[PDB]
């Protein structure tokens, strides 16, 4: 996970512009539509059964912005993404079961969300970088998989 | 698409294992849940520990699932549809570890089958392996 | 396998892009280059930086392509039987990287189709590559 | 990536009794063999026809050996992986053009060879040893990739 200094400002500069909580419900409702095993985890959250249940949903909205409100606070944290989503890690392990592919799956949803809000603002270099934060953002909550 | 030289082969090698399949199914998911761990996260209502009757009752069900898959080898979207409905409905695992039973079943039979597992043999397995794991996520979207 | 709703829905964004395919495909392309390396290992004999000539002209390829699954939603393993013979047998790129392609051709479409990249047309349009992929990869083994 | 001190001993157990020649040369013609696309690399080693054209060619056997070779050399630096591969990572991308993929496709090939070899001394423990091994070199030498 080696950004170019270009890259990092090309990163921080685009984040400055998004509304995490609105994003992070997009992505996590997103994610759920075009991959809907995903599903699997969030029975509790009501209805889901349609594209519009699901985006729309209070619960999956809620949720969305815990999420992103994390992978945000780890943007901090590029040369250590490992040790920040360390007890996350862990937690989605132990406690949660959420196979980590599903990590990988939201990486790209959430790159798809931040083309459509941005249009020509995201362009292949600040998608590059942001491709390289997101798989990097997925290896480090996989790593204390067990 | 599994060649008719692939579906001889894979009749040919299951013949072989006959009824040691139940026993190659439990030893399969025992290598899946220690080698690739993230598995486990399908099975927390399992009991994993070592010999865990529950695994080795979960690896008959698989196994028997593809003697029936190995039976109807030219027909498997039909043979093999109210399973294929389970893991798209119910079960939702993830796509990308159906490769890692897949890989996990062969060993198991790579480890078992010294004079069997030639490289046409291993190719021909590991599509059919390939083509159930299509059938059984066919139905996910 | 594609819905009612997903063809209705890959046919309309396929629309919108209209005129555009060309320069989307060579997007598509170039930010395939860029995001992911392990990809040029096919192009080593490709001009892969920005406004590169091979990279506009083969995105014209790319764009004609998919613009003909389009119109043969329904018989893709058919309309497509050439390229994937050509991808299959000739280039014989690895299956992994179709994905990889997919993912940019819709960060592609994300950026220039506001309105029309709704959730359900996102789900659409993800599944119609997965099955141009699917299809593209057949011939393999 | 990091092996524990019983991981370690079971790995090196197990490779003391590895004959690299045989196992690298059947490690290599099966990934050919069960992926032929994996061929486009080695059309200079002549005659790739048939799997028992693939398995007996004499180039095929001598790059198994000199793969494993290295394979085998790597496993002395367990703890440096990327270091130890960092050399090959940018030959194979810069001058050789090999995908990256075709490493974790060798890497489960070689488990099979491993256990058709070894049969039931090959372990679910030990194989999932193995499985840690292959996944660190597969990463190692896909890491120096740009
Ligand atoms: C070769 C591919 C596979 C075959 C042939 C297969 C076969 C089966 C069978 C026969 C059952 C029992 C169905 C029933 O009770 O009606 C089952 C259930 C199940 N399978 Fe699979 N399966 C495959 C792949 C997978 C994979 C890759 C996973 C996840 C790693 C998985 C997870 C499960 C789970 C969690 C259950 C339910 C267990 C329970 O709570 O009873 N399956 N499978
Ligand atoms: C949506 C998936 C894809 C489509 C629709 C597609 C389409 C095409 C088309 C139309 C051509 C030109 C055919 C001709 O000249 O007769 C082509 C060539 C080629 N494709 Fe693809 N392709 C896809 C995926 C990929 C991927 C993922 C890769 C590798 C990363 C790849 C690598 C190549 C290469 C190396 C060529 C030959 C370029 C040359 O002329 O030297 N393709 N593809
Ligand atoms: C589709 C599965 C899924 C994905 C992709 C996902 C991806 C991520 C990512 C990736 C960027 C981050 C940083 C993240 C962060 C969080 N997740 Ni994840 N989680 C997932 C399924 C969950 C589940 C399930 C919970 C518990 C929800 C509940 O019901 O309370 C959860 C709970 C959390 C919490 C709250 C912890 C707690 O309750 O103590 C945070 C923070 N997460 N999750
Ligand atoms: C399918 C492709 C492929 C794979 C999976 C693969 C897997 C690996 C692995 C994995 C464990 C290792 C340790 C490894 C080691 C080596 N490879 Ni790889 N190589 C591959 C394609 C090659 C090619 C091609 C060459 C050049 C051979 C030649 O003809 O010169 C090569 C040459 C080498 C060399 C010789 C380089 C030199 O001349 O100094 C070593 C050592 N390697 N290769």
């Amino acid at each position: 996970v080696h950004l170019t200094p270009e890259e990092k400002s090309a990163v921080t500069a685009l984040w400055g512009k998004v509304n995490v909580d609105e994003v992070g419900g997009e992505a996590l409702g997103r994610l759920l539509v075009v991959y809907p095993w995903t599903q699997r985890f969030f029975e509790s959250f009501g209805d889901l059964s349609t594209p519009d249940a699901v985006m729309g949903n209070p619960k999956v909205k809620a949720h969305g912005k815990k999420v992103l409100g994390a992978f945000s606070d780890g943007l901090a944290h590029l040369d250590n993404l490992k040790g920040t989503f360390a007890t996350l890690s862990e937690l989605h392990c132990d406690k949660l079961h959420v196979d980590p592919e599903n990590f990988r799956l939201l990486g790209n949803v959430l790159v798809c969300v931040l083309a459509h809000h941005f249009g020509k603002e995201f362009t292949p270099p600040v998608q590059a970088a942001y491709q390289k934060v997101v798989a990097g953002v997925a290896n480090a909550l996989a790593h204390k998989y067990h | 698409v599994l060649s008719p030289a692939d579906k001889t082969n894979v009749k040919a090698a299951w013949g072989k294992v006959g009824a040691h399949a139940g026993e190659y199914g439990a030893e399969a998911l025992e290598r899946m849940f220690l080698s690739f761990p993230t598995t486990k996260t399908y099975f927390p209502h399992f009991d994993l520990s070592h010999g865990s009757a529950q695994v080795k009752g979960h690896g008959k069900k698989v196994a028997d699932a593809l003697t029936n898959a190995v039976a109807h080898v030219d027909d498997m979207p039909n043979a093999l549809s109210a399973l294929s409905d389970l893991h798209a409905h119910k079960l939702r695992v993830d796509p990308v570890n159906f490769k890692l039973l897949s890989h996990c079943l062969l060993v198991t039979l790579a480890a078992h089958l010294p004079a069997e597992f030639t490289p046409a043999v291993h190719a021909s397995l590991d599509k059919f392996l390939a083509s159930v794991s299509t059938v059984l996520t066919s139905k996910y979207r």
